[PDB]
């Protein structure tokens, strides 16, 4: 994740 | 290279994203790409009338830049290169990009 | 676009990817009756992949695993596979003209 953006991968 | 799309705004506030969105109607798959205010872009996407937004960040392997939404393992010469591809895959996103915010 | 040669059939390509030294990353584009054939060469052995057209929702697209990787033309086709690898055994680094 990237802390406050909605980014979803492994 | 991007500026010369009309999904693109530019260093826009991301509250102010939220409101362009609403301005055009929250239709699913209604986005636009705006700078971060902090070389970074931010894309942000209507999904079932919510608004997510996803980081982009650069990096440069052996002297070519791309720029990349999960660090590295998908890649894109530019910022046009990953909107076109992202009209017709999903990737990482929750949604198909079908409508520009101008 | 260089890296097109039209109808060519599998042999010539293999010949010309010989003549131009089977380097590491060299590929070329050519038609397979609406399909492509995307030949590559790694570690001197040349590989061939279909790539069809499929139509949903009005669109019509190019893939080569039957939907997984769509592209609207063979040029985007080949610009994503300079920078991803995807389903191929190496980037295309260089042109078969």
């Amino acid at each position: 994740k990237f802390e406050g953006y909605d980014n979803e991968f492994p | 290279i991007h500026r010369t799309q009309l999904w693109f705004h530019g260093r826009i506030s991301r509250e102010e994203s939220q409101r362009l969105i609403g301005q055009q109607g929250l239709v699913d798959g209604l986005f636009l790409v705006r700078e971060s205010q902090r070389q970074g872009f931010v894309l942000s996407l209507c999904h079932l009338q919510k608004v997510k937004h996803y980081l982009i960040l650069p990096s440069e392997e052996e002297g070519r830049l791309y720029f990349s939404m999960d660090d590295g393992q998908t890649r894109f010469t530019d910022l046009l290169q990953l909107v076109e591809f992202h009209q017709l895959n999903r990737g990482i996103l929750p949604c198909l990009l079908r409508h520009c915010c101008t």
